[PDB]
């Protein structure tokens, strides 16, 4: 149960946060999202 | 003071000539004036341009 | 640097300059003033 | 009047004129002014 408690907390711990001043990029007369604000990476697979 | 009171016009044509005789160049100074008061453009920042 | 996102980046419009040319002839006395060591190439063209 | 004509240039010639937002062109017509107009709109712009 120690366990159990543990890992629920974790869970909520985790998933609390707010965003503040996220980077941009002006292209096109519009805003877009620098790579690193959206959660996926994929800087192995771009040279190959 | 929007406007200003001058004695002569300024100048506008000049010549010069390539040690010859029979043709010589002939150049507006106001392309010159306007190309040097410009700055250097950027597609990235649309402010700038 | 290195494993970036990019190799390199480029600036797509810099300083640029179109020139008129013309020797003065009492210039001809020295030389050194318009002469270089080796051939050249010009690389850029404007057409107005 | 200013803001007006850039528009305009800008939707005349959509090829090499890029794209842009009104906050750009107003930033880049209150640059260039007296600087008494640019303090007090800046003061008023920070406040409100």
């Amino acid at each position: 149960y120690s366990t159990i408690i543990k890992k629920v907390r974790f869970i909520r711990g985790k998933g609390s946060f707010i965003l503040h001043d996220i980077p941009t990029r002006d292209h096109r007369g519009m805003e877009v999202a620098e790579p690193e604000v959206l959660g996926v990476e994929f800087k192995n697979v771009l040279p190959v | 003071q929007v406007y200003k009171i001058v004695k002569v016009p300024s100048i506008s044509f000049r010549h010069i000539v390539m040690q010859s005789r029979d043709r010589v160049l002939r150049v507006d100074t106001y392309y010159e004036e306007m190309s040097q008061v410009g700055d250097v453009i950027t597609e990235d920042e649309p402010e700038k341009f | 640097e290195r494993g970036g996102l990019a190799y390199a980046t480029i600036k797509y419009a810099t300083e640029t300059t179109i020139f008129y040319l013309i020797y003065n002839v009492e210039f001809s006395n020295t030389p050194d003033s318009l002469v270089l060591i080796n051939p050249t190439y010009t690389m850029t063209k404007v057409f107005i | 009047v200013d803001m007006r004509h850039l528009s305009l240039m800008q939707r005349r010639f959509p090829d090499v004129l890029i794209q842009a937002r009104p906050s750009h062109f107003w930033k880049a017509v209150l640059n260039d002014s007296p600087e008494a107009v640019k303090a007090v709109m800046n003061l008023s712009h920070s406040h409100n």
